[PDB]
RNA sequence: CGCCACACGGGGUAAGAGCUGAACGCAUCUAAGCUCGAAACCCACUUGGAAAAGAGACACCGCCGAGGUCCCGCGUACAAG
RNA sequence: CGAGUGGCUUGCUACCUCGAUGUCGGUUCCCUCCAUCCUGCCCGUGCAGAAGCGGGCAAGGGUGAGGUUGUUCGCCUAUUAAAGGAGGUCGUGAGCUGGGUUUAGACCGUCGUGAGACAGGUCGGCUGCUAUCUACUGGGUGUGUAGGUGUCUGACAAGA
RNA sequence: CUGUCCCAACGUUGGGCCCGGUGAACUGUACAUUCCAGUGCGGAGUCUGGAGACACCCAGGGGGAAGCAAAGACCCUAUGGA
RNA sequence: ACAGCUGGUUCCAAUCGAAACAUGUCGAAGCAUGACCUCCGCCGAGGUAGUCUGUGAGGUAGAGCGACCGAUUGGUCCUGUCAAACUCCAAACUUACAGACGCUGUUUGACGCGGGGAUUCCGGUGCGCGGGGUAAGCCUGUGUACCAGGAGGGGAACAACCCAGAGAUAGGUUAAGGUCCCCAAGUGUGGAUUAAGUGUAAUCCUCUGAAGGUGGUCUCGAGCCCUAGACAGCCGGGAGGUGAGCUUAGAAGCAGCUACCCUCUAAGAAAAGCGUAACAGCUUACCGGCCGAGGUUUGAGGCGCCCAAAAUGAUCGGGACUCAAAUCCACCACCGAGACCUGUCCGUACCACUCAUACUGGUAAUCGAGUAGAUUGG
C-alpha cells in the first residue's frame, strides 16, 4: 500500500533515516518511524508511508504512522490544548508550576508536597480553579495532562468518598 | 518442625584469609563537589579514652546537655603527597598513565622505596594535558607516604606508602590544585582535609588472631546439654547433607580470623587538634605517650595500637554535619586500674 | 596491544551465531581472526527472553564455577568457544589465535563477512550486545 | 473416582446381566425430555451434540450433561416450551474396581458406562427456529461435563 | 552481659495505573511507540581478586650490581611455613 | 460433572542392594522450591473511616519462646509484623542423642493342653575405625607469565 | 541449688603443632584435579554433554567414595541343624 | 559326613549350534521323559520354508437382532440403545490334502530310520492381538522378530529403535542417518507459514502437556447489504391526536392489566434501554445530511498464544539459530558402514587327478557372527 499526506502551508518537514522533523508556527516536533518494510518518505510537497506488505501487522503501523504524522501537522499549526479542573472537598489544594514541574502542595491534608515533571516542550498554565496543558508534540502534552491526574492518585481509600484532585475537563 | 534460624555470619567478608597488604586500600571514593582537595589522610592508632560532650543533633531531647562518649586516639602526624600519578579512560577500565614527582625526599623514605634520581616533571605533566584536550583523562590521585619518625611510639621509621584520589571541581582546575601541592614538598595536615564534627570512614587492617574455630570465627553454637560431655564441645553438627556429595564454602569451617581489611563507615571526628591533651596517665598500654598531631574518633577503629588506619569523608553518610562539637572533658585517668 | 590479524571482521549489525560460526571454520583453517566492534553485534528475537537467557548463565554456578562473561567482548569470545573442540590441541590453537575487540583498534576497516548482516530496516526484534551487557550489570567501556 | 480410570474403550464388552450381579442403577431420570407427544419431524431445527473421540461417558456424567443442558432449556423456553431434546446413548457397559493387592484382582462392580464412538450423537434436540441460539448453548454446558471435545451439528438450518 | 558502625538515591522491570495509537473512520494501555511502577533485578556500598594463557598497567631503581635470602634484637604476625 | 499438575501421605509393583547403602524422633550446620504466613508494590469489595475479606506480582529478609507426649503429627499458653508449607537417601549416627520400633531378663491382660504367641501394655537392656582418594576451610612451596622496589587496574567472585 | 539452658568467656594441667630418637596397623582390580546435568540393572570421580582445573606440601573438621570393618542376627527358600 | 545351596575348575584352532518350553515328580533353587542342539551307522528319490489354483475345515473382526437370546427408551404401528459367556449374516486370516511354478536332493544322499553325547526346563524386549489391573520400568497369555549368544554404522550416552548380520587386506559406491560450527558434507534452490526461541525432541520410564479458550496471524468457501452511497462515526430530526384506557391520590414510552390504533411526514414505537415520588432529563428504534468503498454474517483449514507451580546450575548433545540453522510443500547436489561392487590372500565344503586327508586345477549369487553344548586337528 500508499498513503500520501499533503503538508499544510503552514508547515515544512524535514526528514532523514528513520527520523521525521516537523517544524511550524506553533514549533518542533520529532519522531522515530520504525517498523519493518514501511517506506516513510519527503516528496517535497507530500509525505509517503508504503510497504510491499499487505498484512494485518503492518496494515496497523501504516495507520498509525499516518495518524501520527496528522497530528504533528496540527501541532505545529493549531498546537494541542488540555483542560484541567482542581477540585477538593475539605483541604485547600496549592496547585503551582516550580520551574518545570508542576508542583501540588496540602492534598488531602498531606504535609509532603506531591511533584511531577513536565515532558518537553509543554506549557501549564494556571488560572484559579482551572488548568490548560498546552504544547506541540501529543505524546508529551498528553502525557503531563495525564500525569497530573495520576499525581493524586488514591489507593488507600474509597474514591467515590474521597475525590479530591485535578481532573481532565477538556480533551481535544 | 525445626524452627527457623539466619546463618552463622555473613559471607560479605569472604573469604576469611590474610590481608595482601597491611596498609589498607579503599576501593570506593567521594563524588565531585567543592573545591578541590585530597580525599582522605592516614594516621597510627594509639588507644581509647572518654570524651564529654554537648549534643549537637537538634532531633535529640537532650540537646544542649552533657553527655559521655568513647573516643579512640589516633595520631596523625602531616603526610607528604611525593606524587601525581593520572588515569586514562581504556575499554579495559582504568589504566595508570604517567606520574609526576618531586625533588624533595624525606630522609627515610629509601627504606621503602628506590627513590627518584633522574625524572622529567615536565614531559610527564604535557602526556596528562595532552590526554586531558584528547577527553581520555580518567581521574586524579596522589601517591602519599606517612612519617612514622614524627611518631615515637610507632617502632617503624619505614613509611607507609598508599594512593590517594584528588576530587573536586572541574579535571582541569583539580589537575592543577594537584600539581600544586607536590610542587612545594607535598606536605598536609588533616586540616586541610577534615574539619572537627564531620563523618568519615575509616578503613584498617582488624587484630589479628591467627586460627580460631567455629564458635569464634563464625559465632556457631556450643554443643548443648549431653552433647557437650561426648567428645565434641566446640565442632558443628555436620559439613552438610548427603547430596551434593561436597562440602560447600558456605559451611561454617576453622581457620584464619582476623589482619582482614574493614571499612567502618560513619565515623564522626569529635576533635583534631595537638598535644598532649588526650594521653592517659602512665601511657597508653602497649603504645606509649601522646604529643603531637592527633585526631579523636568517635567510638571503635579496627586494628590494633600501632597500627596504619586510613580516612575517607563518609561516601554514604546518615546524617548532616553538625561542626565543631563542644568539648566539656577529656580524660586522662589511667587505663590500668 | 598489537595482533597480527589475517583477517579483521565487522561485527557491527551482524549476527552473532552465524559470524562466530564462520569465525571458528576459519580459525581451524589456519587464520588468524580478529572480531571487531562486538558491542554493536546482533543478535536476533524477543530482548525480554534473550536477556533472562543470559541472566541465568550469570547466576548459574557453584564453588566449581561457571564463569560466564557480563561484558561484549568476553561474550563474543565465548560464543567463538562454543563452535571450537577447545580442549584439545588444534582447538585451543584456533581459539587463542582469535581475539575479539571492543571497538575497533585497528587502522583498517573490518570486513562483513557473506549472510551475516541484518538489514535494520526489515527488522525490529534484535538486540545489540552492548545493550545486554548494560542489562547484566556491565560497565560500559565502550 | 476420576473419569481417567473409565474412559477409555481398552476392556471388552462387558455388558451381559445374566452373569454380572450387583449393578448399581442408573443415575439418569429421563432420555426423552420437553414434549415428548409431540412429532421429532414437526420440527423446523435439528441439533444433534456430537461427539468427536471414541468413549466412554459414565452414567454420572450423562446425567450432569443431560441436567445442565435441559435445566437451561426449561430456564430460556419454560417447563412447557415447544422443543424436545433426547439422549439416544445408554449405559450399557458395566465398570469395575479393585477395592489383597493384585492378588483376585478381578474388581467388584462399582457402575455402568456408555461407549460413545467418534462422530456418534449423543444428544439430538428439535426446536423451533427462535429458539436455535438457547438449544446451542445448551450443548455448550452440555459438552463441558463430558470427557471428549464436541461439535454442535445442525442437520435442518438454512435459517441464518 | 559492654561499646562503635551497618543509607539515600539512581536504571531497567513484574502485577498494576496510564499516554499516544492502528488493525476495525469509532472505541481500545499494545499490535509498532511511550510515561510510570515491587522488600524482588542491575548499579551504588563492603570483601576477594595478575594464574584474567589476551597470564595486565605506571613510576622509579638496577643489569656488577638494584633488590633479596640467611644472620642478630624483636612482634602491630604467627600450629610448620 | 468434567480436564489436569505435583510426587509431601497411603497403596500397588517387586526393577536395585541380603559376601549389610545403620532405625524413628530430636539435635546441629548448609543449600533449595513456591502452591506466600509476615514484610514491598498492586486489583476487587457486601471498599465511609478504622479493622477486614478475596485475588495479583513477588522467594530479599523473617517465620521465634514454651506446658503434656519418645513422638512426627497434634492439643494447649503467652508473646509476634507473622510466628507458611515442602525438597536435599522421609538432608544430616566414619557429628551428637538413644526417649520409641525391634535381641537376650521380667510382669499384666488375652490366646493356647503346652512349648509359647500378640501389628496389646509395661520396667531394664551396647553406639566400633589412626582418613588412601575426593570435597571444602584456612596456611605454605614451586613453576609459568620473562631483574627489582613501590603504587595500582579489574576480568570475574561473595554479601542480607 | 546450680553454666542443664539463655550464651558463651577466660583460665589450669596433659595432648595437639615444630625438633632428635624409636616405629606398627587398617586398607589397596585399575585409572583417578573435580563439579553441574543427563544416561545406565532405576543411587556414576571413570559413560554422554557442558562447566571448571598449573604442580607439590602443611593444618582441619569429617560432605562423598551407596567409606572401612563382619559370606544380614530381619524376611523367604533348603524334602538344612539343634 | 551329606547338600538339589554359593564359589572355583589351568593350552591353540576348525564344523554345527541351542533350551529358557510340554508331561510326570513331597515337584516348583532339583530331576526324569519329550521338544530342541550335535555326532555315528543305515536307507535310496524324492522334499515342501513361498506363491497360484482346486477339493475341505472355521465363527474372531465387522455387522445385525419382527433371526434366536438377554439386556435396554418414550408415545398415542411409531420411536431410543446394546452383548466375552447372543447370531438371520460374515470377512481379513489360519489350517488339511492335491496339482502347478519356484527352491531343493539323488559324488554336498535330501525325506526318513536306528544308535551315542548333550545342554536346557529363573528368560527378556519391540510389534500385532490380547486377559487382569487406576496404573506401572505391573502380572499372565499368544504370533513374530530380536537381546540373551549379534559385531559394525546411526541414535549425545544406552541389551533388544533405525541400517546392517561379520574371514584378512585393499580400492570403490551406498544404507540408516546427516550437510552453519563443534563435525565428513549446502549457511543449496523454488514457494509459503510461524515471532512463540513456538521449534531445532521418529520410537521412549526417558521426548508431556489436557478439558476449555483465542479480532495472534495466514489461507479457503457460503449468504446478505453496497456509488439509487452500504459499515462506522459525527450533525440535525426523532413530531401531533394523548399525559392512550383501565388501575390509582398520582402513573403521563417505561409499577400493573388490555390494547398496541391514525395524522403529519423524509422519518418517529400505544416505546427497546437508563433515569424521576410521579414529571423532567439521556440515548434505542426509525429519517435526513456530511463522508466515500467496500461492508456484514457464517463455515473450514494452517502455524502460534492462554490454560502451564518444585526443590545444588537453565537448555534442542552444546554453540547458537528468526525471508531460519524452525515448520510445511517440491526439488538439486553431496557427506556417510565391516552393507554392495572390486584386486590378492586365508579357512571350510564339494568336484577332477591321486594311495594321499601329499600336490595341482576347479566351483561357492545360493560358504565364513555365536553363549551352553556335540564333533575334530594341533
Ligand atoms: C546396631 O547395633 C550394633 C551395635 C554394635 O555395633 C558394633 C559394630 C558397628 C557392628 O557393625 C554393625 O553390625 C550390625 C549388625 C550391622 C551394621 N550394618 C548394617 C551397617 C554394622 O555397621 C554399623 C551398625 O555401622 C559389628 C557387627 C561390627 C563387627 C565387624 O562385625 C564386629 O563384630 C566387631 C568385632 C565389633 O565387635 C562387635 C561385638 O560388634 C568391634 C569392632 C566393636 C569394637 O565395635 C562394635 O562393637 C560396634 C559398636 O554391635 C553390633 C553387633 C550391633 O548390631 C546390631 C544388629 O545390634
Ligand atoms: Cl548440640
Ligand atoms: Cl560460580
Ligand atoms: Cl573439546
Ligand atoms: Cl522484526
Ligand atoms: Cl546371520
Ligand atoms: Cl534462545
Ligand atoms: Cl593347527
Ligand atoms: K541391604
Ligand atoms: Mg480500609
Ligand atoms: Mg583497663
Ligand atoms: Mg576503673
Ligand atoms: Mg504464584
Ligand atoms: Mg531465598
Ligand atoms: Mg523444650
Ligand atoms: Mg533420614
Ligand atoms: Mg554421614
Ligand atoms: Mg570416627
Ligand atoms: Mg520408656
Ligand atoms: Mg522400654
Ligand atoms: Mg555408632
Ligand atoms: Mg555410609
Ligand atoms: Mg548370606
Ligand atoms: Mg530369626
Ligand atoms: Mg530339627
Ligand atoms: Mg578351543
Ligand atoms: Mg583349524
Ligand atoms: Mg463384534
Ligand atoms: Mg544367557
Ligand atoms: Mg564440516
Ligand atoms: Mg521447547
Ligand atoms: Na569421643
Ligand atoms: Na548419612
Ligand atoms: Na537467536
Ligand atoms: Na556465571
Ligand atoms: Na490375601
Ligand atoms: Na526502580
Ligand atoms: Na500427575
Ligand atoms: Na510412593
Ligand atoms: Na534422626
Ligand atoms: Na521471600
Ligand atoms: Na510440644
Ligand atoms: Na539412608
Ligand atoms: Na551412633
Ligand atoms: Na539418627
Ligand atoms: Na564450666
Ligand atoms: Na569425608
Ligand atoms: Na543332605
Ligand atoms: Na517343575
Ligand atoms: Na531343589
Ligand atoms: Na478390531
Ligand atoms: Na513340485
Ligand atoms: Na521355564
Ligand atoms: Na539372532
Ligand atoms: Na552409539
Ligand atoms: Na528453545
Ligand atoms: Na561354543
Ligand atoms: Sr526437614
Ligand atoms: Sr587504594
Ligand atoms: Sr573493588
Ligand atoms: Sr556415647
Ligand atoms: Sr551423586
Ligand atoms: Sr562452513
Ligand atoms: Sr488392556
Ligand atoms: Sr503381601
Ligand atoms: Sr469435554
Ligand atoms: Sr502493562
Ligand atoms: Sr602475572
Ligand atoms: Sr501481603
Ligand atoms: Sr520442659
Ligand atoms: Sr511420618
Ligand atoms: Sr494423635
Ligand atoms: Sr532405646
Ligand atoms: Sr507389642
Ligand atoms: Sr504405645
Ligand atoms: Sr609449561
Ligand atoms: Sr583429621
Ligand atoms: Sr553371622
Ligand atoms: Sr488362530
Ligand atoms: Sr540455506
Ligand atoms: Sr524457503
Ligand atoms: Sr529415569
Ligand atoms: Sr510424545
Ligand atoms: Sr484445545
Ligand atoms: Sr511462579
Ligand atoms: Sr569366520
Ligand atoms: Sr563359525
Amino acid at each position: 500500500p500508499r498513503v500520501e499526506l499533503e503538508i499544510p502551508e503552514d508547515v515544512d518537514a524535514e526528514q532523514d533515516h528513520l527520523d521525521i522533523t516537523v517544524e511550524g508556527d506553533n514549533g518542533s516536533v520529532t519522531r522515530r518511524l520504525w517498523y519493518p518494510d514501511i517506506d516513510v518518505s519527503v516528496d517535497g510537497d507530500t509525505v509517503v508511508i508504503e510497504s510491499d506488505e499487505d498484512n494485518a501487522k503492518t496494515m496497523s503501523t501504516i495507520g498509525t504512522f499516518q495518524s501520527h504524522i496528522e497530528n504533528m501537522f496540527h501541532g505545529v499549526t493549531e498546537g494541542w490544548e488540555y483542560g484541567m479542573e482542581v477540585f477538593y472537598s475539605h483541604f485547600p489544594m496549592q496547585v503551582n508550576v516550580e520551574g518545570d514541574e508542576v508542583v501540588i502542595e496540602n492534598f488531602l491534608g498531606e504535609k509532603a508536597p506531591r511533584r511531577t515533571t513536565i515532558h518537553g516542550d509543554t506549557d501549564v498554565e494556571i488560572d484559579g480553579e482551572e488548568l490548560t496543558v498546552s504544547g506541540p508534540d501529543i505524546e508529551a502534552v498528553g502525557q503531563t495532562a495525564a500525569d497530573i491526574e495520576q499525581l493524586t492518585r488514591i489507593n488507600d481509600k474509597d474514591v467515590r468518598v474521597f475525590q479530591d484532585g485535578v481532573y481532565i475537563t477538556r480533551k481535544p | 518442625p525445626q524452627p527457623s534460624r539466619p546463618r552463622k555470619g555473613s559471607l560479605g567478608f569472604g573469604p576469611r584469609k590474610r590481608s595482601t597488604s597491611e596498609t589498607p586500600r579503599f576501593n570506593s571514593w567521594p563524588s565531585d563537589d567543592g573545591q578541590p582537595g585530597v580525599q582522605g589522610f592516614a594516621g597510627y592508632k594509639a588507644g581509647m579514652t572518654h570524651v564529654v560532650l554537648v549534643n549537637d543533633e537538634p532531633n535529640s531531647p537532650r540537646e544542649g546537655m552533657e553527655e559521655t562518649v568513647p573516643v579512640t586516639v589516633i595520631e596523625t602526624p602531616p603526610m607528604r603527597a611525593v606524587a601525581l600519578r593520572a588515569y586514562e579512560d581504556t575499554p579495559y577500565g582504568q589504566r595508570p598513565l604517567t606520574e609526576v614527582w618531586t625533588d624533595e625526599f624525606h630522609s627515610e623514605l629509601d627504606r621503602t622505596l628506590d627513590v627518584p634520581e633522574d625524572h622529567d616533571p615536565d614531559a610527564a605533566e604535557e602526556q596528562i594535558r595532552d590526554a586531558h584536550e584528547a577527553g581520555d583523562l580518567g581521574d586524579l590521585r596522589l601517591i602519599t607516604h606517612t612519617v612514622p619518625d614524627a611518631v615515637p611510639s610507632v617502632p617503624k621509621k619505614k613509611p607507609d606508602v598508599m594512593e590517594t584520589r584528588v576530587g573536586g571541581g572541574s579535571v582541569s582546575d583539580r589537575l592543577d590544585h594537584a600539581l600544586d601541592i607536590v610542587e612545594d614538598g607535598g606536605e598536609h595536615a588533616m586540616n586541610d582535609i577534615f574539619r572537627a564534627g564531620e563523618y568519615a570512614d575509616v578503613a584498617g587492617v582488624t587484630k589479628g588472631k591467627g586460627t580460631q574455630g567455629p564458635v569464634k570465627r563464625w559465632g556457631v553454637q556450643k554443643r548443648k546439654g549431653k552433647h557437650a560431655r561426648q567428645g565434641w564441645r566446640r565442632r558443628i553438627g555436620n559439613l552438610g547433607p548427603w547430596n551434593p556429595s561436597r562440602v560447600r564454602s558456605t559451611v561454617p569451617q576453622q581457620g584464619q580470623t582476623g589482619y582482614h581489611q574493614r571499612t567502618e563507615l560513619n565515623k564522626r571526628l569529635i576533635d583534631i587538634g595537638e598535644g598532649d591533651e588526650p594521653t592517659v596517665d602512665g601511657g597508653f598500654v602497649n603504645y606509649g605517650e601522646v604529643d603531637g598531631p592527633y585526631t579523636l574518633v568517635k567510638g571503635s577503629v579496627p586494628g590494633p595500637d600501632k597500627r596504619l588506619v586510613r580516612f575517607r569523608p563518609a561516601v554514604r553518610p546518615n546524617d548532616q554535619p553538625r561542626l565543631d562539637p563542644e568539648v566539656r572533658y577529656v580524660s586522662n585517668e589511667s587505663n590500668q586500674g | 596491544a598489537e595482533f597480527d590479524a589475517d583477517v579483521i571482521v565487522d561485527a557491527r549489525d551482524c549476527i552473532m551465531g552465524r559470524v562466530a560460526s564462520q569465525v571458528a571454520e576459519q580459525a581451524l583453517d589456519g587464520e588468524t581472526v580478529a572480531v571487531v566492534n562486538a558491542e554493536r553485534a546482533v543478535i536476533t528475537g524477543r530482548e525480554e527472553q534473550i536477556v533472562e537467557k543470559y541472566e541465568k548463565r550469570v547466576d548459574i554456578g557453584n564453588d566449581n564455577g561457571y564463569f560466564y562473561p557480563k561484558r561484549p567482548d568476553g561474550i563474543f569470545k565465548r560464543t567463538i568457544r562454543g563452535m571450537l573442540p577447545h580442549k584439545k590441541q588444534r582447538g585451543r590453537e584456533a581459539f587463542e589465535s582469535v581475539r575479539v575487540y571492543l571497538g575497533n583498534p585497528y587502522d583498517e576497516d573490518g570486513e562483513v563477512l557473506d549472510g551475516t548482516s541484518l538489514d535494520r530496516l526489515s527488522n525490529i526484534k534484535f538486540v545489540t550486545l552492548g545493550e545486554i551487557s548494560e542489562t547484566l550489570g556491565a560497565n560500559k567501556t565502550w | 473416582k476420576p473419569a481417567s480410570m473409565y474412559r477409555d474403550i481398552d476392556k471388552p464388552a462387558y455388558t451381559r446381566r445374566e452373569y454380572i450381579t450387583g449393578i448399581p442403577g442408573s443415575k439418569i431420570a429421563q432420555h426423552k425430555m420437553g414434549r415428548k407427544q409431540k412429532d421429532a419431524d414437526d420440527y423446523p431445527v435439528q441439533i444433534s451434540l456430537i461427539v468427536e473421540e471414541t468413549v466412554q461417558l459414565r452414567h454420572g456424567s450423562l446425567e450432569a450433561s443431560r441436567l445442565s443442558a435441559n435445566r437451561h432449556l426449561i430456564k430460556e423456553l419454560g417447563e412447557e416450551g415447544d422443543y424436545k431434546m433426547t439422549l439416544r446413548k445408554f449405559p450399557h457397559q458395566v465398570l469395575r474396581e479393585n477395592k489383597d493387592g493384585m492378588r483376585a484382582a478381578f474388581g467388584k462392580i462399582v457402575g455402568t458406562a456408555a461407549r460413545v464412538q467418534a462422530g456418534e450423537q449423543l444428544f439430538t434436540a428439535y426446536c423451533n427456529v427462535e429458539d436455535a441460539e438457547h438449544v446451542k448453548e445448551a450443548f455448550r454446558r452440555a459438552y463441558n461435563k463430558i470427557t471428549p471435545s464436541c461439535r454442535i451439528k445442525v442437520e435442518r438450518g438454512e435459517e441464518l
